[PDB]
């Protein structure tokens, strides 16, 4: 899939809210896939850690319902899913293992250049 | 900014032990998460273990328990201790660095680990 | 690369203009990559066969300057190249072998649905 | 509309010969281009030969001359004659159909061809 980031920032169910906030401050990501090794087990967002004690573990806060896409799908399918579900990031998994991630932020900038493009083709 | 240099590795008997080492250099390294990936002869790259600056570990299920990872924060060095090694553990082991439970931003040149029954 | 057709219609340097016209009438394609086996050796278009005798072979009419893309590139890079060069199709090759083809027609329809999309995300 | 059924194939001595056959059935078949692809044990699918309804042939350089392809238009059958077979020719051979010099629209289930020195 195009517009896929292979350097995914993930967390484990045993990491604490405190360490996740440090990942947010470091990587500027507002959400992370939860993994056991590379196997996707959940998703966590900035909204989930609102008012949560910093010692709380991720596994008790994360959502186990995780929407994902396959590397065989296109960036336009991921854009459609993120627009339909209202989410800002979409993990890309293959055989249950996270192989990448697609952000709504990247595809929103990809739509702009597409409009900037296609005026040279006339 | 960031460079990784593997160390150790070689031929080991099935059920033996082996310790891999990796030192991170460069002014760009700043308590990054460090980990180990491996690639079997005919398979894709695959996570072995990883550890963050906070000390949080993450293991692939196939190596869980048999392998242990630790890191010296002051020396920017990560260690992978392997025990009860199996022939399926034979792969090129790459040292990685980045952020989170699966750091993939920077990579080392890799080191070979071969587990097979041979003459003592 | 997304929006790639793996069922490429190709020709050989030894096929005749007559057989190429039959491929145009059958497949509705207005251009074909020229191959020796799977190795890309040239490109031929409908404009090249204008006024050419039907017994003429493709190798004497085709263009050996062939613009191509890699499967590691994105559909947006292929769209940019086709808009910049003014071509309607772009062969996708890897190790000199044609592995797919991307048409300007598909990407032009992909841009429309992208505008149709992104109104549900608001 | 379109179905392809391979025929023949097996174990052959290095330098031996072997003929593969493929019959196309279904009301959707209409003088399509027919060809042969192969996939080695650890490699990707790869074109061997192809032939259009006009009789125009297309060969991969590695099999050029050693392999010959023909087709019976009235019977919708394509034949692949292989000579001077090499151990590197060992692969699963798939019969294909479509249009042009590299037809890939329809595929058969494949047939195994093994070229290796063995007991006569």
């Amino acid at each position: 899939m195009d517009v896929m980031n292979t350097e995914v920032v993930t967390v484990t169910p045993e990491m604490t809210v405190s360490e996740v906030i440090d990942l947010i401050l470091k990587t500027k990501h507002l959400g992370f896939p939860v993994v056991e090794g590379e196997r996707l087990v959940g998703i966590i967002t900035l909204h989930d850690i609102i008012g949560v004690e910093p010692e709380e573990r991720v596994g008790n806060i994360m959502s186990r319902e995780v929407v994902a896409v396959s590397p065989n799908q296109s960036a336009f399918e991921a854009f459609k899913i993120m627009s339909e579900m209202g989410i800002g990031r979409l993990p890309v998994v293959e055989h249950g293992r996270v192989v990448g991630i697609v952000s709504r932020s990247d595809l929103m900038r990809i739509k702009e250049i597409l409009e900037a493009l296609e005026v040279m083709g006339w | 900014q960031v460079q990784l240099q593997e160390s150790g590795g070689g031929l080991v008997q099935p059920g033996g032990s082996l310790r891999l080492s990796c030192a991170a250099s460069g002014s760009g390294f700043n308590n990054n998460a460090m980990g180990w990936y491996r690639q079997a002869p005919g398979k894709q790259r695959e996570l072995v273990a990883a550890i963050t600056s906070f000390g949080s570990t993450n293991y692939a299920d196939s190596v869980k328990g048999r392998f242990t990872i630790s890191r010296d924060n002051a020396k920017n060095t990560v260690y992978l201790q392997m025990n009860s090694l199996k022939p399926e553990d034979t792969a090129v082991y790459y040292c990685t660095a980045g952020w989170g439970a699966t750091p993939r931003s920077y990579w080392g040149q890799g080191t070979q680990v071969t587990v097979s029954s041979h003459h003592h």
